[PDB]
């Protein structure tokens, strides 16, 4: 049988319960129908304090480790009943996601308006990936599912380059931000398509499953979004075709919305920023002033 | 409209090709029927108009191929015709259009006027000074031009206090958005390095007029580049300068510093070092820089005199108020208290 | 600016009661003429307090005069008298 019901229900009802609980601040108290600790969390989730600066680096490292573990598990079959304490992989991801859970709680305590905080993409990934891993040991079995959403955390990399002094050019920081966004969306789409294709659509009783490795799916998305369309591999399942059409529309829309960024980054190449190197024995004369063609 | 027309063309083409493919061409006695579902035809239309051309699903009938060719041509032409509307529609995005929230038990101020990178940077350096006590007042900005990338980065560095909003000072909606009524004071900056300073002075006059129109009882600090413009500013009915509607006139103040240094050499530099909040730095190597830094470490402060020094003894106390207090001080105003 | 100068007069008395009428080339600027008014940009010129009090007068109010004199010429003559 299958057990995706547990993970999917856990994630969706967590989202729905949080939305309902937070949405009742005014719905319940419709005209009657502390701060010191709270903003303290606000000085930890922020980057102002030394602990805050350390925290984001740990966030990125743990996210990268989780993504690597997801790739390793994707190299394995879609599902398998395994004892948690046997292998070495089922507990490291738990460390990653409990650190992300405490980070999420720190943000939640410091959340100014919890309604708009509940609609934050990082939190969406957090409580879309944590309930499945919690129940994966309450049932003691594996399920790749939406574990690829961790790849969406690569968008913060540029902000982390704010703290590491490797890069100091603002335009280059914008460029690396764009590159991180592109890589994140590419990897998440690959994870989605791989998950959809590796297990056939439910109304066909999972009978039209197509064997596709994750890297093959990454190649598929890259071919599709370059508008090449080799046809060597493609989506056979109905859900695969549907999401392929939807994400073709989405990817072309995002690329179109990113044309001004590509224009303003590529082309703005500085003429000279270096220093002339003095050749020993050879003199030079500096000609400056009115420098025109004639 | 564009979304609806694109969807309608998509669905109509899918239906037409589905009809053509599910019923073979009559030239071969309807023997070219292909088992293609409607949704498969929709998928084919997408993979052929995004140019992906997967080739997984193909149009086998001759009529299907003919319409595929003609309608690829037509769809590409229509998309090319609609490119300008897509271009013009996307460009209209809002950087920081929003509203300010009044934090209870927290003072805040709003800054308007001529906002540039260097001016804002200097204002933040002078305002958020480490040597001064912890500055807990939130700083709100406002301008008619969307903030630049480096301005946003700087505001991210000062995320705790500084936060940008977009609007026009002359618009009452923008003033209500950033809670001009709840602010302790409003700061108006002037473009000192601008052509025709009279126009800038008159513009600042309009800014302060609008601010006073919204809320007469608000503290206003503005910069005027002339003195007749200052006299004009004095004429506003709510321009009560008694309790803090200060108008720092840069021209007359700087020329007064020049004249005072003319009277006594080096007065302008000592006054500027006194008024500027400078973090004292001590260097070890024995140069005049050590003594100059020690001299400029002194700042300016005010306080009301105590009971022991207030009973008809102001200058007499001022004779020996200083050796025991390690400080220096100067009816209407306190200027050289004598006898 | 001058209207506000007049409103801030002081002789012995106050100059607020002095009658003032001001031409405006932009109907939006009428909001600054008085301070008691609720500054509502959505509110049209005719509903503004300075206009209702007969202290402000723009030329946009004469734009409808074209339609008025088209529907009946005689009224224009009445104005001319
Ligand atoms: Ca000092
Ligand atoms: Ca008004």
């Amino acid at each position: 049988q299958r057990m995706w019901w547990a993970f999917l229900a856990s994630s969706m009802v967590t989202f729905f319960g949080g939305l309902f609980i937070i949405l009742l601040w005014r719905t319940l108290k419709y005209l009657w129908t502390m701060t010191s600790v709270k903003d303290w969390a606000g000085v930890m989730i922020s980057a102002q304090t030394l602990t805050g600066r350390v925290l984001v680096v740990l966030v990125f490292a743990l996210s990268i480790g989780a993504l690597v573990i997801y790739f390793i598990d994707s190299s394995n079959p879609i599902e398998s009943c395994q004892n948690f304490y046997k292998d070495f992989t089922l507990q490291i991801d738990m460390a990653f996601n409990v650190f992300f859970l405490l980070y999420f709680g720190l943000r939640f305590i410091a959340a100014n308006d919890k309604l708009w905080f509940w609609l934050e993409v990082n939190s969406v990934v957090d409580f879309f990936t944590v309930p499945p891993v919690f129940v994966s040991v309450y049932l003691n079995r594996s399920w790749l599912g939406l574990r690829f959403l961790r790849a969406l955390r690569l968008i913060q990399f540029s902000e982390i380059l704010q703290f590491l002094n490797i890069l100091k050019t603002s335009n280059s920081i914008k460029l690396v931000n764009l590159l991180s966004i592109f890589i994140s969306t590419w990897l998440t789409a690959a994870g989605f398509i791989h998950l959809v294709e590796n297990s056939g659509d439910p109304w066909e009783n999972f009978q039209n499953n197509q064997a596709l490795t994750y890297w093959e799916c990454v190649y598929l998305l890259m071919v599709t979004m370059s508008t090449v369309g080799y046809g060597d591999v493609y989506a056979k399942t109905t859900l695969g075709r549907l999401f392929m059409v939807f994400f073709i529309l989405g990817g072309l829309a995002m690329f179109a919305s990113y044309v001004p960024e590509i224009i303003e980054l590529i082309g703005n190449r500085k003429k000279y920023g270096g220093s002339y190197s003095a050749v020993s024995g050879r003199k030079h004369i500096v000609v400056c002033g009115h420098i025109t063609l004639e | 409209n564009l979304l609806s027309i694109f969807i309608s063309t998509w669905l109509t083409a899918a239906g037409f090709i589905h009809l053509v493919e599910n019923s073979g061409d009559p030239w071969e006695n309807f023997q070219n029927n292909q088992a293609l579902t409607y949704w498969e035809c929709v998928y084919l239309l997408m993979v052929t108009m995004s140019t992906v051309g997967y080739g997984d699903v193909y149009a086998k009938t001759t009529l299907g191929r003919l319409f595929m060719v003609f309608f690829i041509l037509g769809g590409l032409a229509m998309f090319a015709s609609y490119v300008p509307e897509i271009i013009e529609l996307i460009g209209n995005r809002k950087k920081y259009g929003g509203s300010y929230s009044a934090v209870s038990g927290r003072k805040h101020i709003v800054v308007c006027g001529h906002i540039t990178l260097e001016s804002v940077s200097n204002f933040l350096k002078a305002f958020l000074h480490k040597a001064r006590d912890d500055v807990n007042v939130e700083i709100v900005f406002l301008h008619n031009i969307s903030p630049n990338l480096e301005l946003e980065a700087l505001f991210k560095r000062h995320f705790t206090q500084v936060e940008f909003y977009q609007g026009s000072v002359l618009n009452p909606h923008d003033l209500a958005r950033v809670k001009i009524e709840s602010a302790d004071a409003c700061l108006i900056l002037a473009n000192k390095y601008c052509a025709d300073p009279d126009a800038e002075d008159a513009s600042n006059i309009m800014r302060v007029i609008s601010i006073k129109n919204y809320h007469p009882k608000i503290r206003i600090i503005t910069q005027m580049l002339q003195y007749h413009n200052k006299a004009h500013l004095l004429n506003i009915p709510s321009w009560n300068w008694k309790e803090g509607d200060d108008a720092i006139c840069l021209a007359e103040l700087k020329l007064g510093f020049i004249a005072q240094s003319c009277l006594a050499q080096g007065l302008s530099t000592m006054l500027a070092n006194l008024f500027s909040m400078r973090s004292f730095i001590k260097i070890e190597e024995d140069t005049w820089q050590k003594y100059y830094l020690e001299g400029v470490s002194n700042e300016m402060y005010t306080e009301y005199l105590s009971s022991a020094f207030v009973g008809l003894s102001f200058p007499t106390v001022c004779e020996l108020c200083f050796v025991k207090l390690k400080l220096l001080m100067i009816s209407r105003i306190l200027i050289n208290p004598g006898n | 600016l001058a209207s506000l100068n007049i409103k801030s007069m002081q002789f012995d008395t106050t100059g607020v009661n002095i009658p003032i009428i001001t031409e405006l080339v932009n109907d939006t600027n009428v909001q600054f003429l008085d301070q008691d008014d609720d500054d509502d940009p959505d509110t049209e010129l005719y509903l503004t307090q300075p206009f209702a009090c007969g202290t402000a007068f723009a030329v946009s109010v004469l734009d409808s005069l074209m339609s008025a004199t088209y529907f009946n010429d005689n009224i224009l003559t009445l104005i001319r008298t």
